[PDB]
């Protein structure tokens, strides 16, 4: 939520909320409705958004789709259906709070070390995002390209 | 069993619905009847004509041809609604426009290609993808070809046109149904694992 | 679907007054080389076969992923599909070429099939390499005077490369 | 727009042919057209305003009461001249637009496909129509195919209007 | 596509229960004034083409853009089709006021037509203006008595005028 | 949805028509029937938990074999009786509604259109329903033509049973 | 032939269905109407013939130019007159078969259908009809509702006319 | 069969209208073509018999094979030789009867309409009649612009062979 | 559907043979009066209005049994229904004429409108006298010359009637 690191931002300097951040408190309240139709076409456009797009990482880095790889197969780039879905979770989270916590809390920090386990080079991954952020945006109007594309940018930067 | 009715659904404001107080030009579909005793030329311009609407030009290879029909309908065996219905129902149909997209869009493909109109709105897809389900695709093409709406545009010897694309006052009319609905969509695209990306640009 | 008379006719009638005389003198001239425009009309229409097997065979041996299986002009249908969809394109531009205005070409191709290569998968870079080798080797077949008289084609070249490039662009 | 150049390729389209010598024979007869009737075209334009105000004249010649009634269809006022006028100015310019298009395609988008039922709202007889067109057949002055033609454009309109 | 007496079956049907007799006493008086909405609907009916002549006749001496060349209205066939346009409206205006709901007259014209002439071109500030005033002009035609027994029509011209508005704001 | 006010409005469209004199005598007769009918289907309202209890116990009483087998369609437990009895007074509510409506439009919609097919795929005979109708039809007391037509509407719902 | 007990079978054929309360609702409506309607009938019979005369005296009177200007459109010979007064009592005829039959249906099949097409070709001006159809619906002396549902008939002749 | 007037007429008819000025246009165009056609034909058929000969020879000497080998297809036998110079004057006639009837429809409907299926049935090559096609549009000896549309309809049978 | 030219081509086809000379000496003299028969068809055509309302105004003055209440023509629907039939007889006759073929003239009208009449019960006697009239007023309408250069319409005055007559008795 916007308020909580508001919170937190608020808790080190020990004060109150100021007035200059309580209309965004109070701004975020009003435009409540126009975020949640909008992380309801993500909702319900899911299926569509990760399937053409996982091939838009297969076009541009066929790497992964070659033998002897990471996600190799009929059941291991359905892990990559079973692993982008939580990255197209996260975002409709990031965009009901209102900020990037619901993905610092989930996907970011230990990725580093996941992704070694694991073996896949986070890049690779990463322009499977970017490249689905070209594709979200197909969706979303000439408004609301903005601002849903402001919380993928925070997942493009946390990957990279 | 009780037959259960078609769904209701709302009508739209489409230029079919009003009467047109329009002077034929260069723009008016041109109408393919059999009424006109037509020659042994005008036969083959017809059943082209019949072709063309039901599977687009792209589909008119020599193996989806229907030479049994077109004897039928060249002896007078069958009127030009049947042809129509025996096209939309035949085997290369079927396999190349139903198997590759779903009821609802394969719903709207025929009221384009048969009503010569566009769907009001999607319920009226969802209203004939049940009919589709229940009765399978012959049975739907039986009761779109017996609706009023198919009377009283073609009759039983009138080839189907896309009607009123182009206002009389304008050089720029509605895209042709060909175009705005292609024989599958994105959806049975992604399925294929074709074109979108098939390079890997250069070594460096 | 318009003509150049019906261009100018709709035009003057936006003006709301009678076609102006520079207008008539255009006209003129437009009916004296509407003939001309014609012969490299019927030129480039009596070698449309020829255009369009040279052009997909220029295309298929430069672009090799197209024949390669998995490829989008690979299958037996969808190659012929292929070759359809280009002799379209061309007769289009014969008509367009034809009635000496673009706006049939728009109208019968242009806003739609963007699209429609995009729904299917279809690359629009290929089809639109291979409209503009099939253009090119049409003016490369029209501007040849074998067994005609000695003429002037050079604003119809113009207007051919024009529409050519109209119908390249807008399949992108 | 039923102008030749359109139908033909209206004609190759519908048939999904490439064009033949049929369409050729229609061009380089609808050139023999032109060739007489944009000069034809631009006489009338030279002739037009007072071909107007004649036809307006010979008009409330034949029908004298519609100078007289009162009532907004009728001419009896000044803005009922003003807009009379003006439709027969739109019916001359239509004449010179299927002069240079070579056909009956813009009198037939812009005039035909509506005047029934506008003369049938507005209780306007179409033979006041009928009288102006006459009057300018008659006195546009032109000679020999140019003439016949343009007297077919005209004839037209009139089969069209009763 | 439903009535009064529809409209109250589907709200009792929905709250799954009889009906209340409120509803039944509502519904007994609407019964006995449905005859003094409908004589007024005829008196409304029978002057329709005079209602649509004198408003597109006010409406095209006040906005004389329309009737200018390059007008939306300015050609006789869309002239034809703008007077086929009002008398739809009208017509669908009487139907609802017929069966006493405006579901009707959502149903067959507001939720397209507004999409219908932002397509077209068409401003739909005329249209509203024109909508407007012919529904002035119908209760106008409505309210006066001229061998009709005296009787309160207060409540049946604040739903016509509410039909009307409505239209006319759907319409934009 | 089949009441006379709506399917004279989709006659008037499907013709493409305004309304005529025709559309008013079906007003005028409709408001006929209705004067009557309102109060009718408040009275209806007024005895309904008698008439449907009464009903039940006669349905129990030509059918006895139904409180007696064990069976989820049939009502020997409680369930079944909560269960039977509701949907008599979903029959009896149905009918309130044609009665205000003024037509059988209501029970068209609502009960008729799938009847068949549920009956067939949960072993209910529809001979219960007839029972029940034939007892509500018989005990609701009303008289004179708002009897005659409540009948007319149970008739209805029982050709449209078997 | 669009008549109450007509169209009601229409539409109970196209629903596919038997006859409902609606139709019968209908049926009342439509008896309460002819039970002032077939004398109303009578009546204007009985008045008819100076109802014709006084319509064309009133359109010789408003539109006067009809009876002066040669032409066989005009009624300004004995044969126009005979032909014309014959129409005016077409139009009072078919007024009262809509009287008799309940609906706008005879005179939509017997005048309105081509009306349009026979003015157009005949050079007739409907606004002759539409102010012979004002004089009888001002002189017929009529009462009441019969009255109104008689002017009824009138406009919709005069809204079908212009 | 193709044919402009034929075609000119179709197009009136489907638009449910009469003749226009475009279809006199048609007409002048059509007469301007025959005018040199009807001469141009008479030459070809004049020559007719050496330019299939010719074209026999030409389609012999580019293809040798066809005479060596043995096969019912191919003209290694005398039968074969009948039948292939038979096929030649066909495809000569048809030119001929295309320059008589002024569009591509007589070719369309004695030669193109089948020859596809033919040909594969057959196992005829259509590269064969190309060559001899060629082999006469080079051969046939006309000037001028009735030898420009002699050739496009000898390239137009091309373009429908391959 | 048969040309002049198409007739000559389906003869010589079903001959097998070439074209022979004295066929190509009538093509050529039918060349040269084609426009003889395309200027006397388009002064048909300019008066076709004309030419149906007299044809049918001599027609129920002659036969005013039509007219009568019972009659045939006589409803206002039927008697426009009765204007096009005459109509479109008029124009297939001036479409037959155009071809110079009576091909087209049989081919669409002629077969089955016997039939219709007998099946509708329209009196083929009157339709019949109807279309002699018109032909005849047709043909002195072709025959006056007004500001035309003089030619001769005389070998068309027999083609004209030929049609007129294959139609009066086809209508029988
Ligand atoms: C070859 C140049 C390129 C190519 C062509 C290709 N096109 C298709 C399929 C379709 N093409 C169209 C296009 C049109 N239809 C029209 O009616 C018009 C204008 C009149 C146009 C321009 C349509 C509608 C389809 C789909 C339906 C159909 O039968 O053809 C294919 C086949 C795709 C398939 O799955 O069948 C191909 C191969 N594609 C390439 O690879 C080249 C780049
Ligand atoms: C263009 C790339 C080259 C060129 C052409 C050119 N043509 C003409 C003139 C004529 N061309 C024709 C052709 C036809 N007329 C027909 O009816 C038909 C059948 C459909 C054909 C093929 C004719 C007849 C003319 C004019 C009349 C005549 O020739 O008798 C010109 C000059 C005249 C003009 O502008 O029309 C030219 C230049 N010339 C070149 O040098 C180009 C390479
Ligand atoms: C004088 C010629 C006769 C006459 C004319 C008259 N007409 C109107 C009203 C309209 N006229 C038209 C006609 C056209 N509009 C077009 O765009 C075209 C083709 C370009 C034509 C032929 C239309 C649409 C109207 C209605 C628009 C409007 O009302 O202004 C009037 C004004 C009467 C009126 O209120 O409706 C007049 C006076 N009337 C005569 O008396 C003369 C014999
Ligand atoms: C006059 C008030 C205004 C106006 C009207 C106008 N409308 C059109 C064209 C169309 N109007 C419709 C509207 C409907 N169609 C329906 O079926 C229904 C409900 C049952 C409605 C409300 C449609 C579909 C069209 C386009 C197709 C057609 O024939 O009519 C035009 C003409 C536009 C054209 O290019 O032809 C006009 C002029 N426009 C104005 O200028 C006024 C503001
Ligand atoms: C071949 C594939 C296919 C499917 C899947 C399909 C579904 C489908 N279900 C529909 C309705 C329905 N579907 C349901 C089902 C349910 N609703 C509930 O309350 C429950 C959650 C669930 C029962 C499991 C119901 C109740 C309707 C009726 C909605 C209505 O009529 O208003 C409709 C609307 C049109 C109509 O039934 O008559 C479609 C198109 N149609 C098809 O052609
Ligand atoms: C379908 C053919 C038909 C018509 C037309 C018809 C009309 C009609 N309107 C009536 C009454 C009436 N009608 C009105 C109407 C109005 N008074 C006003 O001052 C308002 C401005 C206006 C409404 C806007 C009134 C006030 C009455 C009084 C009687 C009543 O309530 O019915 C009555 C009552 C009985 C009678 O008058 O004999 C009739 C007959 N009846 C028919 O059978
Ligand atoms: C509003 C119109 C309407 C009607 C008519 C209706 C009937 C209806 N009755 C049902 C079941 C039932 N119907 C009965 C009724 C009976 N069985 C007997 O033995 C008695 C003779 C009779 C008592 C009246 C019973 C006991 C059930 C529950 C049986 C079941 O599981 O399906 C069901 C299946 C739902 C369920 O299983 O609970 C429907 C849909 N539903 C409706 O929405
Ligand atoms: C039963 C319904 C019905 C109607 C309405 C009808 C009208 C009708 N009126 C006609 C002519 C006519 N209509 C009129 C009428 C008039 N002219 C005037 O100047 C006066 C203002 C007006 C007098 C009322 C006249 C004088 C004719 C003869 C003109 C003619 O040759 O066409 C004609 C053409 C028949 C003919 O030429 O004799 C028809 C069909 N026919 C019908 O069957
Ligand atoms: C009027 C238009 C028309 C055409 C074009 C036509 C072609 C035609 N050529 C045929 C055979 C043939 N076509 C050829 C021709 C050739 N083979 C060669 O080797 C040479 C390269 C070439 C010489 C021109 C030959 C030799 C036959 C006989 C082979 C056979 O049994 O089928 C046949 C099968 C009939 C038969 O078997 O005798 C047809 C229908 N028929 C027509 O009616
Ligand atoms: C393209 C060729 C073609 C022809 C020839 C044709 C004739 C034709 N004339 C018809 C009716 C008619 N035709 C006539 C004509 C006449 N009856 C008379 O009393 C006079 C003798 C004669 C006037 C010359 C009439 C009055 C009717 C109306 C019958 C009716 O509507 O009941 C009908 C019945 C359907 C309808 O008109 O709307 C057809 C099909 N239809 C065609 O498509
Ligand atoms: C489609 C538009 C169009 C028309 C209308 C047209 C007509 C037309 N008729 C012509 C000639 C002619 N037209 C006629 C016709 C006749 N003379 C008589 O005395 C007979 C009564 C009558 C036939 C029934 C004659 C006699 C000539 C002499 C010149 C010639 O043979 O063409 C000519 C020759 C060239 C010219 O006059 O400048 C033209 C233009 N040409 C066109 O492009």
């Amino acid at each position: 939520s916007i308020v909580t690191k508001s919170i937190v931002n608020a808790d080190a300097e020990a004060r109150y909320l100021s007035p200059g951040e309580l209309d965004r408190i109070k701004s975020f309240v009003t435009s409540g409705e126009r975020r949640v139709r909008i992380a309801e076409t993500m909702t319900g456009a899911r299926e569509r958004i990760i399937k053409e797009a996982g091939n838009q990482l297969f076009q541009k880095r066929p790497d992964v789709v070659s033998p002897g790889g990471n996600a190799y197969g009929e059941e291991m780039t359905a892990t990559c259906l079973r692993d982008l879905d939580y990255y197209l979770r996260l975002i409709t989270y990031g965009i009901v709070a209102g900020d990037v916590t619901p993905i610092e809390e989930i996907g970011v920090v230990g990725v580093r070390e996941m992704y070694k386990s694991l073996g896949t080079p986070i890049e690779a991954v990463a322009e499977g995002v970017r490249a689905m952020k070209s594709v979200a945006t197909s969706l979303l109007s000439g408004e609301d390209a903005a601002e849903a594309g402001a919380y993928f940018d925070y997942l493009i930067g946390a990957m990279s | 069993m009780v037959p259960l009715p078609l769904l209701s659904y709302t009508t739209t404001s489409f230029n079919t619905r009003v009467a047109g107080y329009e002077v034929p030009g260069d723009e008016q579909p041109q109408i393919y009847t059999a009424e006109n005793m037509p020659s042994g030329s005008e036969w083959d311009t017809l059943i082209w004509a019949a072709y063309r609407q039901i599977f687009s030009e792209h589909q008119m290879l020599k193996s989806n041809r229907q030479t049994f029909l077109e004897s039928q309908l060249k002896f007078g065996q069958i009127t030009v609604r049947d042809f129509i219905g025996g096209l939309a129902t035949s085997a290369p149909f079927l396999e190349r426009n139903y198997q590759t997209n779903s009821n609802y869009r394969f719903a709207e493909m025929c009221v384009q290609r048969i009503l010569g109109r566009d769907v009001y709105n999607e319920r009226e897809k969802i209203a004939w993808s049940i009919v589709i389900a229940n009765k399978g695709p012959k049975g739907f093409i039986e009761e779109l070809l017996n609706s009023d709406e198919y009377l009283d545009n073609f009759g039983y010897d009138t080839v189907p046109y896309q009607r009123r694309r182009v206002l009389p006052q304008r050089n720029v009319g509605e895209t042709p149904f060909n175009l705005k609905t292609p024989r599958y969509n994105e959806y049975h695209r992604t399925q294929l694992g074709f074109p979108q990306v098939i390079w890997q640009t250069s070594v460096r | 679907m318009f003509d150049a008379f019906t261009k100018v006719v709709s035009q003057a009638d936006t003006r709301g007054e009678m076609l102006s005389t520079a207008q008539i003198d255009a006209l003129s001239q437009m009916v004296a080389e509407s003939n001309k425009r014609l012969d490299s009309v019927n030129r480039i229409t009596s070698n449309a076969s020829t255009i369009v097997s040279n052009a997909a065979r220029s295309l298929f041996a430069e672009q090799p992923q197209l024949i390669a299986p998995g490829g989008n002009a690979y299958t037996s249908r969808r190659m012929a599909a292929c070759l359809r969809d280009m002799e379209i394109i061309l007769r289009y531009v014969t008509y367009a070429v034809f009635a000496g205005d673009a706006s049939v070409l728009e109208d019968r191709c242009l806003n739609g099939l963007r699209e429609t290569y995009l729904a299917l998968g279809t690359p629009g870079s290929s089809v639109a390499v291979g409209v503009g080798k099939m253009k090119e080797a049409a003016l490369a077949i029209v501007n040849d005077p074998a067994g005609i008289t000695p003429g002037d084609c050079s604003a119809l070249a113009s207007e051919i490369a024009g529409y050519f490039d109209r119908a390249a662009a807008a399949v992108s | 727009m039923k102008t030749p150049l359109t139908e033909a390729v209206s004609i190759a389209d519908s048939q999904g042919r490439f064009l033949s010598s049929t369409e050729i024979q229609v061009a380089f007869g609808r050139f023999r057209q032109a060739k007489a009737g944009l000069e034809a075209a631009k006489a009338l334009t030279s002739k037009a305003d007072s071909l107007i105000s004649g036809a307006a004249q010979a008009v409330y010649n034949k029908f004298p009461y519609t100078t007289q009634m009162q009532g907004p269809n009728y001419a009896a006022d000044q803005r009922g001249k003003d807009k009379c006028a003006r439709d027969i100015g739109y019916y001359l310019r239509m004449v010179t637009y299927c002069l240079i298009a070579g056909g009956t395609g813009p009198m037939d988008e812009y005039l035909i496909a509506g005047i029934d039922e506008i003369n049938r709202t507005f209780e306007l007889s179409p033979s006041w129509y009928i009288e102006a067109l006459k009057y300018i057949k008659a006195n546009h002055g032109l000679s020999g195919d140019a003439a016949v033609e343009a007297n077919s454009y005209l004839d037209y309109a009139i089969n069209a209007l009763s």
